[PDB]
RNA sequence: UUGGCACCUCGAUGUCGGCUCGUCGCAUCCUGGGGCUGUAGUCGGUCCCAAGGGUUGGGCUGUUCGCCCAUUAAAGCGGCACGCGAGCUGGGUUCAGAACGUCGUGAGACAGUUCGGUCCCUAUCCGUCGCGGGCGCAGGAAAUUUGAGAGGAGCUGUCCUUAGUACGAGAGGACCGGGAUGGACACACCGCUGGUGUACCAGUUGUUCCGCCAGGAGCAUCGCUGGGUAGCUAUGUGUGGCAGGGAUAAACGCUGAAAGCAUCUAAGCGUGAAGCCCCCCUCAAGAUGAGAUUUCCCAUUUCUUCGGAAAGUAAGAUCCCUGAAAGAUGAUCAGGUAGAUAGGUUUGGAGUGGAAGUGUAGCGAUACAUGGAGCGGACAAAUACUAAUCGAUCGAGGACUUAACC
């Protein structure tokens, strides 16, 4: 199980040898250091804590340099575990290059979701209107609350709230093509999460 | 894309001038038909003498729709208006004539017949 | 649509323990010697502490 | 955004010649039928052109048989094995969606 | 780009009235929200200003106000905004690429709390 | 369900159907497993286990119901004030008008019909969905996390092959296994196809204005019309429910006595469901049981008999300011000259479609050239020109006991 932390670029197309035409994401992931190894032993748990992009002196901390400082590299903009991985692969303040996956490898693209803020259950649950015309006064309303009988509201009565900024996992996305003098990934289709969005790419669990 | 109460010509020789869908085929709570999808109709207009008559129930293959469809080149296809073919149960048409062009998609469909009668196939 | 209960006077003050003023955020001037906003240009003096105009 | 100009670069088809809407224009496309690919000529006008680098698009449109078809393309296509414009049209604008409530006569375009 | 509680129209006619107040006034008194939206459309005016041509004097022409700055005497000529624009103000920026306004922030106004600020051209 | 009773409510517990939103039971409609069959096969019948998910769109009628059309794997039955009117509707019913049949001498009335007919309310509390502030968590901090516990998901068709094999006199026609491809549903995203796009580009009418012409501006729904960027989007695209594992239900067995036999059961072994627990996705240490790892700061001053107190600080954080990928506000995130955070500027780009001025041709409307021109919100990159100045505020000094090393 290899994984990468990355940033969306954008989306654009590819032709395939075949002649067919997909829609891609490009993920720029330089500046992927190796900075902890946490074992059973000292933390219960094996993972490999990679630090993504360079970040300037003045916008770290002591901790924060403290702790790159142990794999001889910069302050860091994103810390990520990643678990599943085989601990004798990643030493200690090694890079980690896009070439660890290669065309027609199966990933996982976690990320979190763009932000709409406060919105309706139309928009939030998908749930329906009621009618426009026919002297309805109800369009864009949540539905009955529930039942008489228990004097109260169940637990899930779905109700406007903020809505994105979520963490979504998409599952088995194709790597189309690896860019290794560019830090680059083609991912087929789209993955969560604005443009410059941080993007975990892994080897599919499934 | 194509539901029920869409009206539909038809692109043949048979009697039927016009249909009137009355079910998409092929799953539970399905709403919409494309090109080459099976629409089951009622005739609205009939051509006089014809074979097929007014009010008949029948059942037509969509071979040109203005929702067109897109290919896996990434081109898409588009006609100017919503056009079916009335069938047997067997894919082949009532009619004996075809009438304007008719999509490549009804060729992978396996509705060759209408493939070959069709005076093009884009 | 109407209150049940009328309000008691500990609810009504526990509701009111966030409505409240913060004080302005201000500081004393090196040319003028009297308090002012920051970002702001002081009358004191009569311009911005740094800038003169 | 330069990372994707330069990604996409490569891709980008340089034998497609300079069209705009209004000209009439031949794609030669390759056509997978059965087995054995073909080249099925489609003539017509040009009646839109979209987009940026390797995400531009054309569509042409022709009369077949008494019905408007339009056929979009990505320009810089592999499946298309030659474009090329065999008539100028003078028009005054981008987006030729005019043309789509126009038959014969009203739908001619001037040659330049 | 800030709607200032104002229709299309009445957002243009006050960016058009704030704009031609700066440039005859060279310092005036206004709203933030105001100010941060003025200091976008002047410095474009100015930009205009520089460029100097004829196209450029009937862009400005369309936006600026005609309004008499002063009368200067030879027979007395008045002095218009777009004069003043294309003579006096645009010619003292000839050196300085852009940023042509300043806003200092003076504090909020008695009546409604709005806060205010002086826009200057330097 | 039709009823019986009259116990709560007449200083009001809104009553049918529908819409919205569901949730629960299982007496199961489909899908899963299985026994018997008057089970050859394909179909079925009947019973047992099974509530995970699923369970259509129309015609008629106020309807519920029901019949019908066309589908579907299936079109389940019930409960929740015949669920849900401070959520909607108001067709029916149950008001004043009017009329018909009928009854009544009449006023009027109905085992009846008909046309028409005011649906109020700014949410206090709990509840529900989101979002902050406080304190806690035996020092103060910055990150990275474990997962007790919770939520989500859970559906299913057709075709091909196995095989025209097994089965059958034929007609017909499989299990099991392998593949492909759908429907419905969900999540994400805007490259594509489209939608929108009220500070983008163009055309155009009327009238007023800029002294006039030319060129522009105002108002007429953004005047109207044709396009359209960013953003937001579905009807668009990508992806998912894969494949498992453990323990079981009904059931099938093995070994096996009680009961020299027999017997799946008593001791003891196995098989065995879409179900249970995992696996998958998300939240999650206020998990007060307040967890873990890495890193940073250190043991200051004056008082307090005493315990402790207060007052400068450290690491760090905030106020304030520039903002957007974030946003009701807080918050979050990007920045604050240790500077590209925003505006401007310069160069691009999309988009529009050929500016003005000038010239040429034409009697002229106009055309052509200069010239893919000019314009160009929100997109890209560079650039410190403008503004993020200058300040201030908060924030440790680590209790006791025991054990183990020591
Ligand atoms: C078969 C019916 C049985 C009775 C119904 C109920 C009642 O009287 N409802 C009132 C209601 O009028 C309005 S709703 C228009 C009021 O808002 C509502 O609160 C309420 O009073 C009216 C409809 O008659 N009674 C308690 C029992
Ligand atoms: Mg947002
Ligand atoms: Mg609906
Ligand atoms: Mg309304
Ligand atoms: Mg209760
Ligand atoms: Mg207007
Ligand atoms: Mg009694
Ligand atoms: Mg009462
Ligand atoms: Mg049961
Ligand atoms: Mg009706
Ligand atoms: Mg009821
Ligand atoms: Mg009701
Ligand atoms: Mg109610
Ligand atoms: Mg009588
Ligand atoms: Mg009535
Ligand atoms: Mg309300
Ligand atoms: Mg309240
Ligand atoms: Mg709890
Ligand atoms: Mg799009
Ligand atoms: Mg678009
Ligand atoms: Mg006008
Ligand atoms: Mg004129
Ligand atoms: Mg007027
Ligand atoms: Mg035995
Ligand atoms: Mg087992
Ligand atoms: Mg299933
Ligand atoms: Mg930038
Ligand atoms: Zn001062």
């Amino acid at each position: 199980t290899k994984g990468i932390l990355g940033r969306k670029v954008g989306m654009t197309q590819v032709f395939t040898e075949n002649g067919e035409l997909i829609p891609v994401t490009v993920i720029e992931a330089a500046q992927n250091v190796v900075l902890q190894k946490k074992t059973v032993e000292t933390d219960g748990y094996e993972a490999v804590q990679i630090g993504f992009e360079d970040k300037r002196a003045i916008l770290s901390n002591k901790p924060e340099q403290g702790h790159v400082a142990k794999a001889n590299t910069t302050p860091k903009r994103f810390i990520r575990e990643f678990r599943d991985v085989n601990l004798d692969e990643y030493e200690i303040g090694a890079e980690v290059k896009v070439d660890v996956f290669a065309e027609g490898d199966i990933i996982d693209a976690t990320g979190v979701s763009k932000g709409k803020g406060f919105q309706g259950v139309i928009k939030r649950h998908g749930q329906s209107r009621g009618p426009m015309a026919h002297g309805s006064r109800y369009h864009r309303r949540p539905g009955s609350m529930g039942p008489v009988a228990p004097n109260r509201v169940f637990k899930n009565k779905l109700l406007p709230g903020r809505m994105g900024g979520e963490q979504i996992t998409i599952q088995n996305l194709e790597i189309v093509k690896v860019d290794v003098e560019k830090n680059v990934l083609l991912v087929k289709g789209n993955v969560p999460g604005a443009k410059k969005a941080l993007v975990q790419i892994k080897t599919a669990t499934k | 894309m194509i539901q029920q109460e869409s009206r539909m010509k038809v692109a043949d020789n048979s009697g039927a001038r016009e249909v009137l869908t009355i079910k998409v085929l092929g799953g539970s709570g399905r709403k919409t038909a494309n090109i080459g999808d099976v629409v089951v109709c009622t005739v609205k207009q009939a051509t006089p003498g014809g074979v097929v008559k007014k009010g008949e129930v029948v059942k037509a293959v969509i071979v040109r729709t203005k929702s067109g469809a897109r290919r896996q080149d990434g081109s898409y296809i588009k006609f100017d208006e919503n056009a079916c073919v009335i069938i047997r149960d067997d894919k082949s048409p009532r009619g004996t004539r075809i009438f304007g062009p008719v999509a490549r998609e009804l060729r992978e469909n396996n509705f060759m017949k209408i493939v070959s009668l069709a005076p093009e196939v884009l | 649509a109407v209150p049940f209960r009328r309000t008691s006077k500990a609810k009504k003050r526990k509701r009111r323990t966030h409505v409240k003023l913060q004080l302005p955020g201000m500081n004393e001037c090196s040319n003028c010697g009297e308090y002012r906003l920051s970002h702001h240009v002081c009358p004191e003096c009569g311009q911005y502490d740094g800038k003169d105009v | 955004n330069k990372l994707i100009d330069e990604i996409t670069k490569s891709q980008l088809n340089p034998d497609v010649p300079n069209f705009r809407p209004g000209d009439t224009v031949r794609v030669h496309a390759k056509v997978v039928e059965g087995t054995r690919e073909r080249i099925q000529l489609f003539e017509g006008v040009v009646i839109k052109r979209r987009g940026a680098g390797i995400s531009e698009t054309f569509t042409v449109r022709k009369i077949s048989n008494s019905v408007g078809v339009e056929r979009t393309f990505p320009v810089h296509t592999p499946r298309i094995a030659k474009l090329e414009v065999i008539r100028r049209g003078k028009v005054r604008r981008a987006k030729l969606y005019y043309l789509r409530n126009l038959r014969g006569k009203a739908a001619r375009i001037k040659e330049i | 780009y800030r709607k200032l509680g104002r229709t299309s129209s009445q957002r243009k006619a006050l960016l058009r009235d704030l704009a031609t107040d700066l440039i005859v006034f060279e310092r005036i008194e206004t709203t933030e929200a105001r100010a941060k939206e003025i200091r976008k459309v002047v410095e474009k005016l100015i930009t205009s200003g520089k460029k100097g041509d004829l196209h450029a004097r009937r862009q400005a022409a369309a936006f600026i106000r005609h309004e008499v700055v002063e009368v200067v005497q030879v027979k007395n000529r008045p002095v218009y905004a777009l004069q003043k624009l294309f003579d006096d103000v645009a010619p003292r920026y000839a050196e300085r690429q852009g940023g042509y306004t300043r806003i200092l922030k003076k504090g909020p106004r008695r009546g409604d709390g709005a806060p205010m600020v002086i826009i200057e051209l330097v």
